[PDB]
């Protein structure tokens, strides 16, 4: 019958581009919750 | 008709458009567009975290160097003269 | 046992229910809406047609005045003009040569065509639906007409059928409405008794044969020429017959829905809209334990043909292994496909062919045949016509 | 000239209008509402009446069994009973003694009364506005009777007059009702085709005349009695017979705003409620110009006696200085005093006395006679009664 | 006919009554604008 909102096909590719982005997201909060930690060592040797 | 093939890779993504459509794709990329604008925001803030790192030792006297190498890029280049 | 289910206001269109009774083998029944007329109630307010200027023979007075008397007729006009000298087949009429008078009245009444060619003005109030539902029972098409209320019960083969109520109440026609012969007009006429002179509206009688009549004509009386008896003259043209040129196109065209104008009594005929709820009380004598049914086993689908259109384009053939002879449902578990076939038979290591309707290029769906699920994959291709003469789903 | 006024819609209170035509002088004219209808544009659903159990003769088969056909009838019932010996007048009617069946069918029909009693199930929609109402024109009392819809237009005494449109928009009916002879019901009845045995609606039928019913009254057949010849039966009573007993006091009597309920056609007449638009088209023959008429001078106002009530309980004199002899207009300027006289002679050097009714106990109020203003003083006092017969502004 | 919203006579009586609220009210007005004016002076004299 057709006639519906996606999304649909066309996997494989599909994850090509998706894996491509939020890796960096991950990447740049990863950085920053080490970035506080390095920060309360600091804090921790005053 | 506007046959949607699969792929690929993504290039058939773009043909589904004409199957079910007007708009969709916009949608998409405003979507990128956020995922590019956190992408850039994250980077802004490790640069800022960077600064963070190198303050203290922003005064003066020997001390990294040092450090500055292993050093995320900046550190150095930045220890010298 | 009492089976409720709602499919959309869309006519020619048809729409498979799986009637699944605890304890009993699974029933489909196919329904598909053949028409939804409209009635809705109308009080005439009145009727107009051509008008007739009733002028009698000028009354001269040959040495002599004439006087006007005040008559209670529709538009009555009377004037007397002094200083006529009238000309006859043998000579002059009067003796005398400027002390002759003559009396020329008027006055405005029904044409003899009003009985016959007359348009009429009514307020419609509110509307009453009434139809026309066929059902696929028991391997045989049943007809059921029946109101949109939810209230009114028809009885097929023993099987209580209650249709509405309605989920929405557009009509064509507006509060005030015009019918002349076969068309039907949404006009915004003129008040009974407040009609303009060259306008629809000019003339105002309460029915065909009615009594008393209303009229403003703008009928003014003129001086006759010299040595000349005739009644000259001057009256606005008759409304009705300007209107019959200059009414354009009626609701049978203008309206929208593909809406179809009927008279005697008026009424919209077909016209889509909204959803429908229909409840259907199918007796236990009708239904069928499960103990009494079969299972199936290791089923595999292949589809050899699809085009993927409003009718059923795709060809899928399903291989099986049952344990005894019996009948088997299928149904398509994706509400993308749809199955032309209800039911069908079964023996043992055997297989089946199904006709299926999909718009999906790339078609996966899941087909149970009895009680059993088995995959089918599909590629189905575009078809040749961008635009079909009839609906699907 | 016409002139635009609203009244409350209050039956029985008299209401004064000042017609101020600029260059002429003014005219004052009492209306009063005789009677307010409002009928409501209905929708026969069905109607109800005294069912007819058509039972007829036995089917008694002696030595054997008889078998139930299945009939498409209303509320059809049918049972064969085993081992039955039945008797008549010169004995035994079967040979065998328990070896005899007795086939015993029934169903229910529309009664021969149903033409003459019976209660119609009606839906009201919308309903319109109408009324008569009597006005004092050129001193004389005409009657009115027109439509409240703004647009029927009745001329008396060369005068158009045009009532309506109706402010409101109450009703006493609700958006289902039941009518009996006589009797409006606001009832919320069972819808067509889904009636309980027992209670109204036990038998539903479209018209009085109708081919088809629908019929639920739990009919069931009963074993017949010992060498006994009948069909006996349990069924609920006639829904119609006990409603006709418990419907209680119909909307004539139960309705708000002092309401009278009138049957064929349904309708609601004399109702206070809202206000009410009036526009009269006075012709210019029943004006005159104010040069035609004459001034005054020195005024002075004196009240000798005040009782303020619903009536004209005030008696005030007037002393003036006329320039000719006519007549002159009679109207207060103040909206809590109302003056009885529309209209006196005046000379030169005289007096008039004039009526005036007030609900305040201390009344300034300012009367306008012809074109002068005159402030009157005015101590009123309470009446005897607390309670009146009558309706007051 | 009549029945409507006063307020309504009867004069002289009403306005016996009337006279007798808002002149208080007037006076205290007063007085808070003189205390007002003497803190002002105080104010001045400081």
């Amino acid at each position: 019958h057709t006639t519906l909102g996606v999304q649909d096909i066309s996997t494989t590719a599909m994850s090509w581009v998706q894996k491509i982005t939020g890796g960096v997201g991950l990447i740049v909060a990863v950085a920053a919750l080490i970035l506080i930690v390095v920060l309360c060592v600091s804090f921790s040797r005053h | 008709s506007t046959n949607g093939t699969a792929h690929g890779h993504p290039h058939e993504i773009i043909l589904y458009y004409y199957e079910l459509y007007p708009t969709m794709t916009v949608v998409i990329v405003s979507v990128a567009s956020f995922v590019l604008l956190s992408m850039v925001g994250t980077a802004v803030g490790m640069c800022v975290c960077a600064r963070r790192r190198c303050i203290t030792p922003y005064e003066l006297t020997p001390g990294a160097t040092v450090p500055f190498l292993l050093s995320l890029l900046c550190c150095v280049r930045t220890t010298k003269a | 046992y009492e089976h409720v289910t709602v499919i959309p206001n869309t006519v020619g269109v048809p729409y498979k229910t799986l009637v699944n009774r605890p304890g009993y083998s699974p029933m489909v029944l196919e329904m598909e809406l053949l028409s939804v007329t409209l009635e809705p109630t109308l009080s005439l307010d009145y009727i107009t047609c051509e008008y007739k200027t009733v002028i009698p023979s000028p009354y001269v007075k040959c040495c002599g005045t004439a006087e006007c008397k005040d008559k209670n007729l529709p538009d009555y006009s009377c004037k007397v003009f002094t200083g006529v000298y009238p000309f006859m087949w043998g000579g002059a009429y009067c003796f005398c040569d400027a002390e002759n008078t003559q009396l020329s009245e008027a006055h405005v009444e029904k044409s003899e065509s009003c009985k016959t060619e007359f348009a009429s003005a009514y307020r419609a109030h509110t509307a009453s639906a009434s139809a026309k539902l066929r059902v696929l029972y028991q391997g045989n098409n049943i007809t059921v007409t029946a109101y949109a209320n939810g209230d009114h019960a028809v009885t097929v083969k023993d099987a209580k059928f209650i249709v509405g109520p309605m989920s929405s109440a557009w009509t064509p026609f507006d509060n005030k409405i015009v019918v002349y012969k076969g068309d039907v007009y949404n006009m915004d006429y003129p008040p009974f008794g407040a009609g303009r002179p060259g306008q629809f509206g000019d003339i105002q009688s309460r029915t065909p044969e009615s009594k008393d009549v209303y009229a403003n004509t703008q009928l003014v009386l003129q001086r006759p020429a010299a040595g000349t008896v005739h009644v000259p003259y001057s009256q606005a043209p008759s409304g009705f017959k300007y209107w019959l040129k200059e009414r354009g196109a009626s609701l049978q065209h203008t309206a929208p829905f593909g809406c179809q104008i009927a008279t005697n009594p008026v009424r919209a005929v077909n016209c889509a809209v909204g959803n429908m709820p229909i409840s259907i009380d199918i007796p236990e004598a009708a239904f069928t334990r499960v103990v009494d049914a079969p299972s199936l086993t290791d089923m595999s689908c292949e589809v050899p043909a699809c085009t993927h259109s409003s009718d059923f384009g795709g060809v899928a053939i399903i291989k099986y292994a049952a344990s005894k002879k019996g009948k088997c449902a299928v149904h398509s578990m994706t509400n993308a496909v749809t199955i032309r076939e209800a039911e069908i038979e079964v023996e043992g290591n055997s297989q089946l062919q199904i006709s299926f309707s999909t718009a999906l290029a790339s078609a996966e769906f899941r087909v149970q045949v009895c009680s059993t699920q088995v995959h089918c994959a599909a590629e189905c291709h575009p078809p040749k016509d961008h635009i079909v003469n009839y609906p699907a789903s």
